[PDB]
């Protein structure tokens, strides 16, 4: 499982269009 | 031995990064957060990884990537931060 937000963890703040 | 062999890309994948991050600070320029991470996280990868081939191909993939595509430069931004915790200080999978 998740032990680490991986790449939300950016998402949590920034992030572009996706 | 380790691996390959006594090889060293230490010295690739440091420039490597930021060749990314350089580019990071164009494009998330108005989010500098996004750079610092990165090189947080490159710091608390464990200095294995960060000086193997492997992490080479993902450098020299994700960067460029952004590089051509800058509308998912945060993707391999996210990859490329993954990358050092996934394989490195946490490398019981491998």
């Amino acid at each position: 499982g998740s032990q680490e937000d991986s790449d939300s963890e950016l998402e949590q703040y920034f992030t572009a269009r996706w | 031995g380790s691996h390959m062999g006594k090889k060293c890309y230490k010295l690739e994948n440091e420039k490597l990064f930021e060749e990314f991050l350089e580019l990071c600070k164009m494009q998330t320029a108005d989010h500098p957060e996004v750079v610092p991470f990165l090189y947080n996280r490159q710091q608390r990868a464990h200095s294995l990884f960060l000086a193997s081939a492997e992490f080479c191909n993902i450098l020299s993939r994700v960067l460029s990537r952004a590089r051509s595509r800058p509308a998912k430069l945060y993707v391999y931004i996210n990859e490329l931060c993954t990358v050092l915790k996934a394989h490195s200080a946490k490398k019981k999978l491998n």
